[PDB]
């Protein structure tokens, strides 16, 4: 029961600068002069490999930019030359007792160029709509930052109501974000409206983009 | 050169138990540590436990124990985790690992009483988009799906370039996946483009093609 | 009564012969059998050192000698009263034959061709070289038998019988033909 | 009286005792007093075994005794011949009062600390490990002082009485900060 | 007393290509299983760098590129991506017997595209010509073939006697070649003909370069 | 940082002794065995034998027994070879190494009973010529030098690159050598353009700038 915590929630770093990530152990550790602490790297859709181990030992495969130090009760983790790659959680573990612990996770984000998102929407399926139902889809792509409100309207009239919105990671190229905004209507409830209206408000703009379509063009 | 093979995912109700089947290859099966892992909800790592398959001389912590039993078949080249009393804080992606260096694949723990349930084809066209960039997006709605994971590509996994997917919404206990791709305007109409969904918890595979509509 | 009785003269001279044999021929842990008679000497060597205290405490000329050679006796079947508790403790620990042995009470074991081979282990550090010459595998002093670089286990361990800790390969390289060079690194340190 | 053989007793309880203690408290070099004061013992046992043999067949039982208590005592001298012809050989290459050591033949030296520092090796090999133990060097189960790894050696040697061995010094790297590990490659034989 | 020799006295590798150059020991030297070789790189104006030691250990700071291998009497120095830079002497050494001998060397150079050389003279100094000398000097500058056969034609006679020929070694930056030719004369003799003229014929033409001035022209 | 360091060049009469000295550094004396190599005509190696710098024992190949001697002064870090009985064959690049990785600069030593030379200095231009293109060529000719080792340097290391300097030739026991630089109409005759000729033997160093007249 050895409590472990990282000092940053996450990390928002250009491309080149340093990045640093801190943690303390409630323990000393001390074993023969010699301190323990691992750390790791994980990626979404995939396990956990391992960077460093025993404060200062780099893993095998693991390039030289990855720079592990520290001792007695404060560990750091120091990554100097930052590229668009290295975009993943990090991990710490004592490596040192029965009751083996691990850190919390602090998250790396990529600072990059802000970038207008690309809007396009797409009307209901005639599957759908033959059984019963209509979805709107509206999508957002290559989009920096993150930030972005993303509206429903109909017949002009803004509609909160049935709206599903789904995030992607962080691109690990062109460190882009994407979105994709669902809204959901009933079989009645459709074609009592022939207007639909997405509009998606930036950072980057004064001006909204606004994209729709009618219920009697397709 | 080392493998740790995973059963595949599977769903249970409370009070159910289970046997995470992990098979190994590439090295002689004794002589190595085996560890467990749950890696709960969200993105935390977790030690369930240690042994050691030439002898046994197992270890577990304080948290873990009594609520799982670790296990060796020589004759196979395999290790096992068995699951007692599952409940709805014990689904999870539980995988093995030998020397933190080494990981399986990942096997998915589902604990609920829920009904597997195939998914709903919807193929998204651009329809009187009447654009005169040179590109074109479509993509797919796939929807009513139980449990995770459902795989979706274009193509049979030839086409990937310019495909963002995004996460499932989980809705009245039921997956919605989105995904988009983007190409050349040149491509339609005279390319042919469909889209793949797998969804082997149901044994359901569709394969549907997009046209002009 | 009158005997010589002085043929004791030739079972401790044959005995000091083996000795110098065992230093001269062997000394060298090359194989498992010279290994194992050496540790056979060095284990006989307590009833006899205290053999030679009682004989002088029973046939003492006078009681200075006779208090004298008691204490000594009891000094050298005092040290193997632990030789044995430190024996009997590693082998609870463990499973193995090489836990009862005069020189160390800590196991080396190192898994090759399908089994694990175990030794005798008098270090224990943060690091443990290894080298292979011409195909085969030396470790801590010891002959380990035939084994490739390119087979070489990426982990051992090491048993104290208090704790246990498991040591990683780290970098290794080859250095001529069949011949090379392996270090392990603790990676682990667990407790029994 | 009957010789008051209780004395003779006495004198092997007392020379077995101790090699109980430095087989138990001066193993694995260390302390180079304790390890120059081992070597004093072993060569001593020449003398002792024969003197064991010889005063048989002095104090004979019967002929058959007598002939076994001679054999044994010219072979014990053919020992100590050799041991003799080997170090003054080796000596006269290496001058070093290593070269009479009653243990092997191969001496090895390191440059450190201003000086060259020598200690019997127990074999020669291609490669020759070296491990730095929080700022303390160990070679071939001798302590050689205090050695950072940013001043470890670039070359070291082998002598024999026959042949003489340069070791360039290869791969190397730090770990856990004050340790750290490197290993020496032959790469020159050269003869006498 | 010991014979060991390399065959490919000459090497001529284009870029990206692997160079190979052999080396023989004539008393196959073999201790306990082991065959000493020492393979060496020299560059003009400098002292030998050591590449490979006993037969295939590469020294520490050498490019992965370098490698090597032998048994017994048959020993390879392999150079797989040939670069522009690898244009240097190569040497053998055995490191076991007494003297300790050398092979002889094996030079190795680039092979590049055809290039014409520029060509430019110059005419005897004030210098030379008080002091009672005279001399006309020729450079050929930037060419890559070494084929080049320099004239000394006056009013249509060839000068032999008095021509110095000096050669530069393969550049190191783009492999090209240059060579400079001097004419020395006396005043007594450079005050007759009026018209000087130096020429250079290559093998990327059938047009030789030729430059010349008049002594009453400066 | 190991390194070694030589007296430099030197001139002897045949049958002439004299000593090369290397003053080594960076690391401890009575260390590493040293070793000494003579390589001749520019292109073969040889290997003349070693001296231990803790012991004196010394090993010599086989030709050089009392040719050369070898020594050292423990306390200037210093060691030598003497040569004896110097011929016409002995001219030659001697060099120090330690163990075959760190080498000394090499010094340069000729026997000869030839007069030494200060070198004369002749600048070259296109002087009258009209050539006022991108391709400027300006040079120099240094004559009547000896035994080998003069130096020209352009703009006192100005001018590092488009620099040919050319292998001396050797008429009438004197040696010459012809450099020249490729410059740019820009900087001529609007630069002034220097020729820095060092000639270490005669103690004679001659700095001439070039006149476009």
């Amino acid at each position: 029961d050895i409590v472990m915590t990282q000092s940053p929630a996450s990390l928002a770093v250009s491309l080149g600068q340093r990045a640093t990530i801190s943690c303390k152990a409630s323990q000393s550790i001390d074993y023969d002069g010699d301190n323990y602490m691992n750390w790791y790297q994980q990626k979404p859709g995939q396990p956990p490999k391992l960077l460093i181990y025993t404060t200062s030992n780099l893993e095998s495969g693991i390039p030289a930019r990855f720079s592990g130090s520290g001792s007695g009760t404060d560990f750091t983790l120091n990554i100097h030359p930052v590229e668009e790659g290295d975009a993943a959680t990090y991990y710490c573990q004592q490596n040192n007792e029965d009751p083996y612990t691990f850190g919390g996770g602090t998250k790396l984000e990529i600072k990059r160029a802000d970038a207008a998102p690309t809007v396009s929407i797409f009307p209901p399926s005639s599957e759908q709509l033959t059984s019963g139902g209509a979805s709107v889809v509206c999508f957002l792509n290559n989009f920096y930052p993150k930030d972005i409100n993303v509206k429903w309207k109909i017949d002009g009239s803004e509609r909160q109501n049935g709206v599903l919105n789904s995030w992607t990671d962080q691109d690990s190229k062109d460190s882009t974000y994407s979105m994709s905004s669902t809204l959901t209507l009933t079989k009645d409830e459709y074609e009592r409206h022939n207007s639909y209206t997405c509009e998606a408000t930036h950072k980057t703009s004064t001006s909204p983009i606004v994209k729709s379509f009618n219920r009697n063009e397709c | 050169e080392v493998q740790l093979q995973q059963s595949g995912p599977e769903l249970v109700k409370p009070g159910a138990s289970m046997k995470i089947s992990c098979k190994t290859s590439g090295y002689s099966f004794t002589g190595y540590t085996m560890n467990w892992v749950k890696q709960s909800h969200g993105k935390n790592l977790e030690w369930i436990g240690l042994i050691n398959p030439y002898n046994g001389d197992t270890s577990y912590n304080q948290k873990f124990k009594g609520k799982a039993t670790l296990t060796v078949d020589k004759s196979s080249s395999t290790a096992y985790m068995e699951l007692l009393s599952l409940t709805s804080e014990d689904s999870a992606v539980y995988y093995c690992e030998v020397i933190n260096t080494y990981w399986g694949q990942g096997t998915l723990v589902t604990v609920s009483a829920a009904k597997t349930t195939p998914p709903s084809v919807y193929p998204l066209a651009p329809g009187s988009a009447a654009q005169t960039n040179s590109m074109v997006t479509l993509g797919c709605l796939v929807k009513g799906y139980f449990p995770e994971p459902v795989t979706v590509t274009w193509n049979s996994g030839s086409l990937s370039s310019g495909v963002h997917t995004f996460p499932a919404v989980l809705q009245s206990d039921l997956y919605t996946l989105s995904s988009s791709v983007t190409v050349p305007s040149s491509t339609w109409p005279s390319e042919t483009v469909t889209c793949n969904v797998a969804h082997p918890a149901s044994s359901t595979k569709v394969d549907k093609k997009i046209v002009p509509r | 009564l009158k005997q010589l009785l002085e043929q004791w003269n030739l079972v401790i001279g044959f005995l000091f012969l083996a000795w110098i044999m065992l230093l001269q021929f062997a000394y060298s842990n090359r194989n498992r059998f010279l290994y194992i008679i050496k540790l056979v000497f060095l284990w006989l060597l307590w009833p006899v050192t205290l053999a030679c205290f009682v004989l002088a405490a029973v046939y003492r000329i006078n009681w200075v000698t006779g208090g004298i050679a008691i204490a000594m006796a009891c000094i050298v079947g005092l040290m193997w009263l632990s030789y044995f508790v430190a024996s009997f403790r590693l082998f609870a620990r463990t499973r193995s034959m090489w836990s009862f042995n005069p020189e160390t009470n800590i196991l080396l074991n190192v898994p090759l061709r399908g089994t694990i081979v175990t030794r005798p282990l008098m270090e224990s550090e943060l690091v443990i070289g290894a080298v292979i010459i011409r195909g085969h595998l030396r470790m801590a002093g010891h002959s380990l038998g035939r084994c490739d670089i390119k087979d070489l286990p990426k982990e051992i361990t090491v048993a104290t019988s208090r704790t246990l800790s498991y040591y990683k390969l780290g970098a290794s390289q080859r250095v001529g033909t069949d011949s090379g060079f392996a270090a392990y690194n603790r990676y682990r340190i667990g407790n029994y």
